[PDB]
RNA sequence: AAAAUGGAGAA
RNA sequence: AGCAGAGUGGCGCAGCGGAAGCGUGCUGGGCCCUCAACCCAGAGGUCGAUGGAUCGAAACCAUCCUCUGCUACCA
RNA sequence: AGCAGAGUGGCGCAGCGGAAGCGUGCUGGGCCCAUAACCCAGAGGUCGAUGGAUCGAAACCAUCCUCUGCUACCA
RNA sequence: GGGGCAAGAAGACCCUUUUGAGCUUGACUCCAGCCCGGGCCUGUGGGGCGGGGCGGCCGGCGCAGCGCACAGGGGAGGCCGCGCCCCUGAGACACCCUGACGGCCGCCGCCGCCCCGCUCACCCGGUCGCGCGGGGACCCGCCCGGGCGGGGAGUUCGGCUGGGGCGGCGCGCCUGCUACACCGGACCGCAGGCGUCCCACGGCGGGCUCAGCGAGGACGGAGACCUCCCGCGGAGCAGAAGGGCACAAGCCCGCCCGACCCGCGCCCCCCGUGCCGGCGCGGGCCGCGAAAGCGGGGCCUACCGAUCCUUCGCCGCCCCGGCCGCGGGCGCGGAGGUGGCAGAAAAGUUACCACAGGGAUAACUGGCUUGUGGCCGCCGAGCGCCCGCAGCGACGCGGCUUUUUGAUCCUUCGAUGUCGGCUCUUCCUACCGUCCGCGCGCACCGGCGCGGAAGCGUCGGAUUGUUCACCCGUUCAAGGGAUCGUGAGCU
RNA sequence: ACAGCGUCGCGAGGGCCGCACCCGGCGCUGGCGCGACGUGAUUUCUGCCCAGUGCCACGACCGUCACCGUGAAGCGAUCCGCCGAAGCCCUGGUAAACGGCGGGAGUAACUAUGACUCUCUUAAGGUAGCCAAAUGCCUCGUCGGGCAAUUUCCGACGUGCAU
RNA sequence: GCGCGUGGGCCCCUCCUGGUAAGCAGGACGGGCGAGGCGGGACGAUCCGGACGCCGGGCCAGGGUGCGCCGCCGGGGCCCG
RNA sequence: GAGGCCCGCCGCGGUGCUGACGCGCAGAUCGCUCGUCGGAGCCGGGCAUGGGGGCGAAAGACUCAUCGAACCGCCUGGUAGCUGGUUGCCUCCGAAAUGUCUCCCAGGACAGCCGCCGCCCCGCAGUUGCGGCCCGUAGAGCGCUGGCCGGCGGGAGCGGGGG
RNA sequence: CCACGCGCCGCGGCGAGCCCGAGGGAGCCCCCGCGGCGGAGCGAGCGCGAGACGCCCCGGGCCCGCCAUGCCCCUGCGGGCG
């Protein structure tokens, strides 16, 4: 699938349709100050090995891709979840 | 699993040396002031047999330098030594079989036995039947002498270290076939409980890592790493190469 | 340095 | 049982939607002093049958015949 | 996940900004009295893709697909 | 010793249990051990090598114009005399400037690293400490950090299922059927799909007509293009299947992004709970169109995912004695998943084996069945010189039996001793020989068919555990049943 | 089990074990030794293969790969560089290490046949022997011997499921 | 409102699916047994009648009426249940 | 006068009969028949080694009738969706073996059925009639989708044979 | 069977209240005796905060909190009204 480089959609700050440039959202690096990292790091310390479940039986083949639409003037970031697809390209302008 | 035979052996207890009726510790005479300067004269009172040693031993009686009696030393006997020989242990000792002199004094190419790994260690290398070490070279600046151990490996030992001139007696003892299992039992009874030997592929899975299946097979390669764990090192440890070959 | 080969028997 | 492959000149073995192909046999023609080779011709096919499927099928597809390899769950 | 590397004629395999190499296969010249070697040509590579940056890119730098190596694993 | 499925014994086989244990390994998670690094233990002196920073200095080769133009410079004077601006490329370079990449320094009170001693820590040997050594700031030890590590622990090893395994997945979902005209209906029933693809294959407006017949028109025929004509869709609309569709939902254009935002409700499955999917609105913002309208993607029915955690957006609150900056948290809702799809984190083996149970469930006996195995009958195409029937009988048809194996799972798992032989009894007839008839393609002899007939006979041996098989032999040798008769009868 | 036969490690500032630690055993030992393993007297031999998996390199340091230490930034928590020990990777060695030892073509002049050179997988293709064997599915193999008659037996034969 | 048992069912009638079939497996409406006494079907869990406090008399269902064994005759037709 | 030499007594083993026994003489004995009988021999006493440990000429054998992990006490009246049992009488009512989820399939939850406790007042039905709407099965049919068996009558072009 | 926790039912006392808590009273069946719970909810929180009816039951209407949106204004990211 391909996604338009720019789209017109409602920017919540403006309250009206605006041109939104499009980029691909990525999950960011996990922080060590988050409350779950902090609880898992504490739990893991010591003897007894792995204390939390590790998921292994992966069946999914694709991830629903999230497109960051950043508004040209407001800077409002809105996102659209495209239906599961193997390949996504954001077309150049 | 079960502790394997190697693990059970290190606690002694049945695998301890059968040391009863052994004459004593065969050792070179202690270094003394008269050994360091001049030579002490001893007489070979007897040449006897140690229970677990193939090489004959020898009771040499030296005079007591410290006091007024006579002191008896037990020495591994070089071939050719006889009862009523005069053996000199000293820095000024002649190069005759039996005499103990420091390795710097000993000339290069001389067959020596009961060599000291470090000075005043009273005996260490070349103590088994037939075995000998040879003087290779002396570095007089480093006060060190190269010797070739019976293995072939060359060791730099202090020129101060002492050695008995000669080749240990009992030479060519392993040339004769044991022939019977019974002759083996008699040799090992004078040593330690190490015989008879059951192959690990004969034992059940618990007893040995080679263990057992429907057919007797080593399973994985016999070669084991040098960093194996204490109950895992069982086949060929750290083998550089395996197999029969030329040379 | 390398440099094998060459149906039948008839003159 | 059921499973896969094939069936094409006389022998083989290809082909594989548009011919039948190469070797051998199989004669012939060269070739030489003659012979062996060798070369080159000439010919050889219900393509195992049938139905479908096509403008057209050896081919692709169904049916069937024949061979040829694979086959039975301890209690 | 991360850090690194690879992808070149039919095939193997060089090649760092300024050509498209060499081996093999093939096709022929030559070679020899005739072979076999041998020698020499000729043709053969969106230089995985895609976009950029560059006087200009197989190369550089991203991407995207495979492949490798080592390390990673709160879902 | 036939029977009391005689007594032993909560089947050991088999299966089930979210019951074990022994063993294994590249199962999941680990642990001693050991290797390696750095720190501490731990003194006293040297020597070298880098780094970093300064800092001079030497270099830079695709060619017209001036020769190899490293680069970004600056500029009609610096100090050349050349300059320039010329005369030039991809960019001119004069005196002075830095900037990158190299080389050659030197420098430093900076920071690492390695090496060589020394003896006092430490560390071993020798001696009856009797007239001695060997190491050495290392090693060990210890604290951290990284490796190896079934040697050793702990645990796990899905489900469904005409027993279980193997093999499939009706284990989440969809179409037509099964399904018996509301709805609902089962199967390891039938014929098939789904885990994706498309910023256009989407929204909207306009216009259009599709597949084809038929007849025509250079190459041109089966086949491409162009015309009329008639064309109810016989085409297309991403993919299964069924519906649906014609001035359209197909096709082609032109414009666009509603494939938005915020709040709800409902229908399907249904406990009337989720979830996917749809649908109906109240607003905000848009697009298309002249407008009316229509639009929350793809005509409809499939194409997907809890809590916890993470990551990101939006607007605010809180950190509890204040306040400020950072950071953390929280309400809101997306994404990163649990396909075994209402969602443990998980490999084998066991004949060394268990445990609790199960005839909910296999092996074994009986019982139902009879495909298969036997064993008959009907028809009469043909065979039999001729001649359908002396003897045969195809092609079909209708039965029977339980002496074959299946199919099944009714009975038995707090136990019905499971093959064969040996021994011994009895029974059956679907009769091989003998008896009595009768028919022959019955001259005799011998065969062959058929009806009644179960009294007697159906043996001895070689190989195999064999039942069976196969061969030898005789006075020439049927087939079976009795818990596959027969183990407190045996072997 | 065994004698024999190999293979392996190891020179004591060691190896292999024990071991909560303190400390031990082999060791009153010393390579004709000790520990670890295979195979299992003779007689005669032991082929090929280092791809895979082990094992080993004073064999390199390639890529990775930690604390620490060292820079840079910060208000600081911190973060980002650098540094990079073993190990692995990389390169060699090693089968009396574990193990493996197959196919496809072309190849006359009975015509099969390859004896020769050529490929593929994945490194090599089963050599000397041996055989329907305690190892052969088909199988109660085939051909001899022995018997009156033999799923046994003995001698042969051998694409030998699967020596 | 509170809560219990249950969540192995199996038969009959008719309608069905797979299977050669099965006292086989899987479904549907109603009924039954389960959990329903009793009389009959010789015997039987489910069939045919009847569904139950304890009794006395009366009626009579279903199924029968030689004798075991309660209760039968009459008529027409057929005839090796 | 040599030998892990042979025959053979005691001894020490334990082969076969698959003998006796099998409510025994005996929780492994008995009788014959055997293996060996100068040796890796047999036997006594002392001592050493201890439970995931020991010891093992290896059989998972042996460790006091116990060994693929001894025994004793305790944690422990371990846990069991799995078996067995669960104790007076009468009366009144009276099921379910199905729907959905679940590592679920020998179990449970939630619904249904069912009992008890009531509470409140407004009309109720497994029925027929009458009216309105729906449905695509039996049958019937071949227009649709897929089959099918042949006759007859025409020819534009065909596909073969004829002239 | 007993303890303890929770649900619901009945019953007794008292009622916007209610309560042998531990304890203390030369007193233990007598007297005196706190929390607690209920009486106000809702929101993650900052916080804000219920009257309109009615035998009873059910429903509608309306008020309070949470969330949005207008409008007005003080002591103003605050108050009022919708």
């Amino acid at each position: 699938v391909t996604y338009p480089a720019e789209r017109r959609t409602f920017c919540k700050r403006e309250g009206k349709h605006t041109v939104h440039k499009a980029s691909l959202y990525k999950k960011g690096k996990d922080s060590l100050l988050a409350q779950g990292k902090r609880r898992y790091d504490r739990k893991q310390r010591g003897f007894g090995g792995q204390t939390k479940p590790i998921f292994r039986r992966k069946a999914k083949t694709t991830k629903k891709q999230v497109i960051r639409l950043t508004c040209s003037s407001c800077k409002c970031q809105t996102f659209q979840v495209l239906k599961r697809c193997h390949r996504l390209e954001i077309s150049r302008l | 699993g079960r502790r394997i035979r190697v693990q059970r052996k290190g606690a002694g207890s049945v695998f301890r040396a059968h040391v009863a009726r052994r004459l004593g510790a065969a050792k070179l005479r202690a270094n003394d002031f008269a050994e360091r300067t001049g030579s002490v004269r001893g007489v070979v009172k007897a040449i006897l047999h140690d229970r677990g040693r193939g090489a004959p031993l020898a009771r040499v009686q030296f005079p007591n330098m410290r006091g007024e009696g006579r002191v008896n030393e037990l020495f591994i006997a070089p071939e050719g030594m006889y009862t009523g020989q005069e053996v000199f242990s000293g820095n000024k000792a002649t190069l005759h079989i039996g005499n103990i002199l420091p390795v710097g004094n000993i000339p290069e190419g001389t067959y020596v036995c009961n060599v000291e790994e470090k000075p005043m260690d009273r005996g260490c290398l070349a103590r088994a039947s037939g075995t000998y070490c040879l003087v290779v070279a002396h570095n007089m600046e480093t006060n060190k002498t190269r010797i070739r151990l019976p293995s072939g490996q060359k060791k730099l030992i202090s020129s101060k270290a002492r050695a008995m001139i000669g080749l240990v007696a009992g030479g060519g003892r392993t040339d004769k076939p044991l022939l019977k299992a019974g002759n083996a039992y008699h040799k090992y009874k004078a040593k330690r409980n190490c015989w008879p030997v059951v192959r690990g592929v004969a034992m059940n899975p618990v007893d040995h890592p080679h263990g057992g299946g429907n057919h007797q097979h080593i399973g994985v390669s016999s070669c084991v790493p040098r960093n194996a764990v204490p109950g895992q090192k069982v086949g060929l440890i750290a083998a550089r190469r395996t197999g029969c070959s030329g040379g």
